[PDB]
């Protein structure tokens, strides 16, 4: 799945690999996979672009989880 | 129906040289291929030369190629085989053979009588 | 006749970036106001494309470029000319070279474009050689080393005439000539597009389809190919054919095509204006998959990530015993339909190869197996 | 000439008439895949593929798309999806002398099937085994082509017979090769139904503002439907609207 801010905003992509974790070819492991190209962080919002089992995704330049 | 006839050859001394005559009748010799083997006493079958009437002409083994002749005859239908320089090594029979192809698929190999060479030194 | 071009100059290869450049009309059916994905032969975006020169630096050991190698065709070629005074006289293609196979010649003599179809006898370094007249600064055909001889002719074609000037310009390179060749089903397809240009380097951002130009029904063998230039002979070369040349200062790219899907945007006013390319990037990919040029914010499932295989492993049993296929096969007695004998074959190693390849059977057709597959399958059981 | 080495004609720019051949009863075998004969008259087609070669006539059916065997894999393939006809006639008394005609040959062995409509003319020898050949025929090194024993006495099944294939190729690209047929004065802003050099269609034809730049043919919609048309002898686009339908 792409998690995209859209075209309108940015073009930064985020991408997540379903129940795959993160050993097949920055990196978050997530309950619903493997995500890449978005950034943890401890700071929690309001949800935005659901990615699942309680983890959301645009914010100060770059795209975050 | 196919016939093949070997003619000429036997005892020759050396520094000499022969042909070899193989007509055929039943059948022109414009075909596919037409094959010439030579085998001694306690040999097995194998190769030796062969004429094309398409793709590459004529086809010789690896010891053969470039040293001994080979020709045609439309016009009298005869296969004529010119050996020269002779040596004592040459005594052995030859054969002229075909390969057929009937109603069947089949692929039938028919040989001829065939000629003795012999070379005394 | 064929002149043995020597004293080349040793360059390493040049790359640049391909940008959003070879993008054709992949049928003659008319489109418009719609985003049609088509799966095709393109250039992938934002790629390297190999460059080559022609140029003669002035000066003590200057350099002199004369990019004229011979290129393998692959599965299609983007050749993209920067020019001012149309240098190129056209290219050749082929795979031996020589009269033994066949061989094509598109040139373009400031007359017409000539294609020929031929076994011809290329030269080791084939090209077109104009002599220069300076008292009338007239341009003549005077050398055509492309070929050593020419044969048996298969196809000729002639396009509409013209009288374009070889004159060498100055300043900044204004034209810029973009083909495709295609060599598929039988049909060599070039397409074409020319474009006046105001730059010293790189290709423009601008976004420009090409037009088809001719679809040729010649259908020949082609992996490999080579351009062909057109040099000078003056007093400003002094010599003889062999090193009295000179060539104007001119570039060409070359970039390979392979099966991609695009998704090509044909406007309101029936004219391809933008493109996208599938797998160039996850974004490009939530396009293609959305059929739009843009997205809203979300998330989209696109593909399905898989691990490929990496080799094969057959474990069969140790028993190299071969089948007894001469026991019924080569038989002398053999049982009436009604007391049809049957035998069992197990527990062996059977080739059907000598089977189908014998020939010697005027009927042998399988039910429910395909025949050239017998030689890869395993059985519990067989009844002759 | 040879099946291995089938003669490939190419026929555009012309008309055709397939009537005449089928309505000659000359050919022992006319059998199209993907079109009546009946209806060739009626077709436009692309390019049309002429490839003639002579065989044994108890393989006058082994030339056909799906089938397995040795002219097949090796000396001519049909396509799959394989459009056209398949001509044959008996050639015993024109391409038959007396004692055998082996001027045509087949090829037997070569290292794979060939691809439909591939020409082969290289005669190198077919390695069978492990045992180099290097232009050395014998065990495993066997020649590839054969003669064929046109006895013109022998059985009719066996005697030469000459086969002509015709490949109609088509695709969205100006026609070369029609029917006889006739050309007919247009009519516009009328529901008329149309034969447009090979496309036929019913609707209302109307003068259309599309650019139509010099290489299309004809427009299409969303659907497989042509949605406009280059009228050939006036090189105009003619909008195409489905004739004024509705419920009741
Ligand atoms: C350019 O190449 C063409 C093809 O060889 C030639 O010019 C034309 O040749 C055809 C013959 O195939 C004539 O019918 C045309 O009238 C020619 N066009 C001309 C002369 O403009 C010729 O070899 C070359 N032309 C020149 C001027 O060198
Ligand atoms: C151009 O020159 C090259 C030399 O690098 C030629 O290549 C060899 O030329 C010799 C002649 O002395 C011949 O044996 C062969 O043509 C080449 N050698 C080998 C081993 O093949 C090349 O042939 C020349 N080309 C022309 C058209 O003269
Ligand atoms: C013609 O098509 C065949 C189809 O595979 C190709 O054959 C290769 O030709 C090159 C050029 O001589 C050889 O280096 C390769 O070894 C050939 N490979 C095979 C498998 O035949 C190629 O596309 C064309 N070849 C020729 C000789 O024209
Ligand atoms: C989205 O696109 C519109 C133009 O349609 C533009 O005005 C706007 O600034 C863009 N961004 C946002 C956040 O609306
Ligand atoms: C990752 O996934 C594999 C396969 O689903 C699983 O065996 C493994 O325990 C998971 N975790 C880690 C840290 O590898
Ligand atoms: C939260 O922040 C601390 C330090 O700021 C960091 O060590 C920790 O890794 C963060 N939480 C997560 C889940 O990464
Ligand atoms: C193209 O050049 C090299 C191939 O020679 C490749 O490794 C590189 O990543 C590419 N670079 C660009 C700018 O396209
Ligand atoms: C210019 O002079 C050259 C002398 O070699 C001649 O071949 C050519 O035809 C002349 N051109 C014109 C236009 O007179
Ligand atoms: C040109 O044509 C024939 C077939 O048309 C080809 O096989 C042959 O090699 C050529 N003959 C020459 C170059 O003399
Ligand atoms: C739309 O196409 C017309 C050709 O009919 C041409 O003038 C131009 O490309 C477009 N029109 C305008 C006003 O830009
Ligand atoms: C039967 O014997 C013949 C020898 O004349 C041989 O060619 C053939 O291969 C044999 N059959 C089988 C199935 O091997
Ligand atoms: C066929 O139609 C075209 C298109 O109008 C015309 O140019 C040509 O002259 C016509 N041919 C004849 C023989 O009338």
């Amino acid at each position: 799945s792409v998690i995209t801010p859209g075209t309108n905003t940015s073009n930064q992509v985020a991408v997540l690999y379903q129940d795959v974790n993160c050993t097949e070819v920055n990196v978050f492991q997530t309950r619903a996979g493997c995500l890449i190209g978005a950034e943890h962080v401890n700071n929690s919002y309001e949800c935005d672009i659901p990615i699942g089992a309680g983890i959301c995704a645009v914010a100060s330049q770059s795209i975050i989880a | 129906q196919v016939q093949l006839v070997e003619s000429g050859g036997g005892l020759v001394q050396a520094g000499g040289s022969l042909r070899l005559s193989c007509a055929a009748s039943g059948f022109p010799v414009y075909r596919d291929r037409m094959a010439w083997y030579r085998q001694a006493p306690g040999k097995e079958r194998e190769w030796v030369a062969a004429i094309y009437s398409a793709g590459q002409q004529t086809r010789y083994a690896d010891s053969v190629k470039g040293r001994f002749t080979i020709s045609r005859d439309n016009a009298k239908n005869t296969v004529y085989l010119q050996m020269n320089s002779l040596k004592p090594e040459d005594t052995a029979v030859y054969y002229c053979n075909v390969k057929d192809v009937g109603h069947h698929y089949e692929y039938y190999d028919y040989w001829g009588q065939g000629t003795q060479v012999t070379v005394s030194a | 006749q064929c002149v043995n071009l020597t004293t080349r100059t040793q360059l390493p290869p040049a790359y640049t970036n391909s940008f959003t450049r070879g993008v054709y009309y992949p049928d003659k059916v008319f489109r418009s106001s719609v985003l049609h994905s088509t799966q095709d032969l393109f250039l992938p975006f934002f790629s390297n494309v190999t460059w080559f020169h022609a140029i003669h630096v002035s000066g003590t050991n200057g350099t002199k470029r004369f990019d004229n190698p011979v290129l393998p065709f692959n599965d299609g070629v983007y050749f993209a000319s920067t020019e001012k005074s149309n240098i190129i006289r056209g290219w050749i293609f082929g795979t031996t070279l020589d009269s033994k196979t066949q061989s094509l010649l598109i040139v373009n003599n400031a007359t017409n474009v000539v294609i020929k179809v031929c076994e011809f006898q290329f030269c080791n370094d084939p090209f077109l050689g104009v002599y220069y007249h300076k008292n009338n600064k007239s341009w003549m055909e005077s050398e055509f080393r492309v070929y050593s001889s020419a044969n048996n002719c298969t196809f000729e074609y002639v396009s509409q005439p013209f009288l374009m000037d070889l004159e060498g310009k100055q300043g900044n390179f204004k034209n810029l000539r973009e083909f495709v060749f295609k060599n598929i089903d039988g049909y060599f397809k070039i397409y074409s597009k020319h474009t006046p240009i105001n730059l010293v380097r790189d290709l423009p951002q601008g976004f420009s389809a090409l037009e088809p130009l001719v679809d040729l029904p010649i259908g020949i063998n082609i992996t490999r190919f080579q351009t062909l230039l057109a040099l000078h002979r003056s007093y400003l070369t002094p010599g003889d054919s062999s090193s009295g040349w000179t060539a104007g200062a001119a570039a060409y790219y070359v970039g390979y095509l392979q099966p991609r899907t695009f998704l090509l945007k044909y406007n309101e006013n029936g004219t391809i204006t933008d493109a996208v390319d599938c797998a160039l990037d996850p974004l490009s990919e939530t396009k293609c998959t959305l059929k739009s040029f843009t997205v809203e914010k979300g998330i989209y499932q696109t593909s399905n990530f898989r691990v490929q295989p990496t080799e094969s492993i057959v474990r069969f049993p140790n028993i190299t015993n071969l089948c007894p296929f001469g026991e019924v096969f080569n038989a002398t007695r053999f049982a009436s339909v009604y007391a049809w004998n049957r035998k069992r074959i197990s527990n062996c190693v059977a080739d059907y190869s000598v089977l189908y390849n014998s020939a010697s059977f005027s009927t042998f057709k399988c039910y429910g197996v395909s025949p050239t597959k017998l030689n890869d399958l395993c059985f519990t059981n067989v009844y002759a | 000439a040879s099946v291995y080495a089938w003669n490939r004609k190419r026929i555009s720019n012309c008309v055709a008439d397939y009537s005449v051949l089928y309505n000659s009863a000359s050919f022992s075998t006319f059998k199209c895949y993907g079109v009546s004969p009946t209806k060739l008259n009626d077709l436009c087609f692309t390019n049309v593929y002429a490839d003639s070669f002579v065989i044994r006539g108890d393989e006058v059916r082994q030339i056909a798309p799906g089938q397995t065997g040795k002219i097949a894999d090796y000396n001519y393939k049909l396509p799959d999806d394989f459009t056209g006809c398949v001509i044959a006639w008996n050639s015993n008394n024109l391409d038959s002398k007396v004692g055998g005609n082996y001027n045509y040959l087949y090829r037997l062995f070569r290292k794979s099937n060939l691809k439909p409509f591939e020409r082969d003319i290289s005669t190198e020898i077919y390695q069978a085994g492990s045992t180099p050949c290097n232009g050395v025929e014998g065990f495993n090194c066997y020649f590839p082509l054969q003669s064929y024993g046109f006895q013109p006495t022998n059985g009719v099944g066996y005697q030469p017979y000459r086969v002509v294939v015709l490949s109609f190729e088509l695709l969205h690209a100006p026609a070369t090769v029609c029917g006889p047929k006739k050309s007919t004065n247009l009519v516009k802003n009328k529901c008329v139904n149309f034969n447009f050099n090979g496309l036929t269609g019913t609707g209302v034809l109307t003068e259309s503002n599309k650019k139509f730049l010099p290489f299309q043919q004809f427009g299409r919609d969303i659907a497989d439907t042509t949605d406009a048309v280059r009228d050939p002898q006036t090189l105009e686009i003619l909008d195409i609207t489905p004739c004024s339908f509705g419920g009741v």
